[PDB]
């Protein structure tokens, strides 16, 4: 669904230029890939209600940031170079698969197993891991609050510090784990991680909030108009303790 | 299609009560609450009863059962039951054309079940609802 929204927002941008008839570069706008960051959904499921059938589903999380990890580089476009004719190439990574060329593309070369991978000339991506702790207001009595791993990409890194209440509303993906560091086997358990899409604190800024209800605001102003506000709120804060006014 | 992919229900076996076990005089061991030390070598694979205190309750981790690999060339879904990921496609379109496509694991096409570890020591694996 997000991939469709990224394409519909591109066609709507071109329609706004023709309707306005501006003297701007149309090639510089169409080449820019726009991304949609949905947040504040209705499915506000916690970390304990993470049912197994919610694989790859955008679920809003309301927790607290525990620690912060440094930015880890993530390779996106690989860079290859020959060792004989020195032919630089650029092969993009698709689904985490680095398809290395078997033979050189040059006609004068054409030597198998002659391409060298240069990691210093590759386009890396920003990747930050944030450990989120469960909110104690939703944890039942007698249970310990667990944690979860978050993955922040794009330019949203370095925006959440330790001791900040944010609202993560991203997809619920999962990556498999390996039983050994030297073998290609995989365990039965899958490491679950939430891909962060938007960061709403409780970069950019919130333009407005739509909390509570406007019908409750009329009742709030009704009590404020009464002269006995200092005595009504003093009794409701502790109706089980006598005196102590 | 594998039969485990369409089975959305979790079958359970409830032990017999103390009232029905008195009339049945043919090995009434499944109805008696046995202990951990009483588990010998002949109780393997038997429906016994363990009574104790649950300690160290783990979280709910989704456990996969049938992993489906979606190819990129032919586009076939290769199902594999879990009791090593598949990289080469086993379809007839990739073998006749001599083009072995890379099998991509689809998380949405794989069925995941609940899994929780508990210690009573004896490890207890809870699966399902």
């Amino acid at each position: 669904v997000i991939s469709i929204m990224d394409q519909t927002i591109k066609d709507c941008m071109v329609s706004l230029i023709v309707d306005n008839n501006l003297d701007y570069d149309l090639d510089e706008i169409e080449t820019k890939f726009y991304k949609v960051r949905p947040y504040n959904v209705g499915s506000c499921k916690g970390m304990r209600e993470l049912n197994p059938n919610d694989i790859d589903k955008l679920i809003n999380l309301k927790g607290l940031v525990l620690r912060s990890t440094p930015v880890i580089p993530d390779m996106k476009v690989a860079f290859f170079k020959c060792n004989v004719c020195d032919h630089t190439m650029a092969v993009e990574i698709d689904r985490g698969v680095i398809q290395e060329p078997a033979r050189c593309e040059r006609i004068d070369c054409n030597e198998p197993n002659s391409m060298s991978l240069i990691h210093n000339r590759c386009s890396f991506a920003d990747k930050q891991v944030i450990k989120l702790q469960e909110t104690p207001d939703f944890v039942p009595d007698g249970q310990t609050p667990h944690s979860i791993s978050l993955c922040v990409y794009d330019e949203l890194v370095d925006s959440c510090r330790a001791g900040d209440r944010i609202e993560v509303t991203g997809t619920f993906r999962s990556i498999p784990i390996r039983a050994n560091s030297r073998q290609r086997v995989l365990k039965s358990l899958y490491k679950t991680y939430v891909d962060v899409v938007h960061v709403k604190k409780v970069h950019n800024e919130v333009e407005e909030v739509r909390q509570i209800t406007d019908q409750d605001l009329a009742k709030i102003r009704e009590v404020a108009a009464r002269e006995d506000l200092y005595s009504l709120l003093a009794r409701s804060i502790a109706p089980s303790i006598y005196e102590l006014e | 299609f594998p039969p485990n992919l369409t089975r959305r229900y979790f079958l359970y076996f409830k032990p017999l009560s103390q009232n029905c076990a008195r009339r049945y005089r043919k090995k009434a061991i499944s109805s008696k609450p046995l202990s951990v030390r009483q588990i010998k070598g002949d109780f393997l694979g038997q429906l016994i009863t363990v009574r104790g205190i649950i300690t160290r309750v783990s979280d709910v981790k989704p456990a996969v059962e049938v992993i489906a690999y979606t190819c990129d060339q032919c586009g076939y879904e290769v199902f594999q039951e879990v009791n090593t990921p598949l990289s080469e496609c086993t379809s007839e379109e990739c073998s006749q054309n001599q083009t072995k496509g890379q099998l991509f694991m689809s998380t949405r096409a794989s069925k995941f079940s609940a899994f929780q570890e508990c210690k009573i020591s004896l490890n207890i694996h809870v699966n399902g609802t």
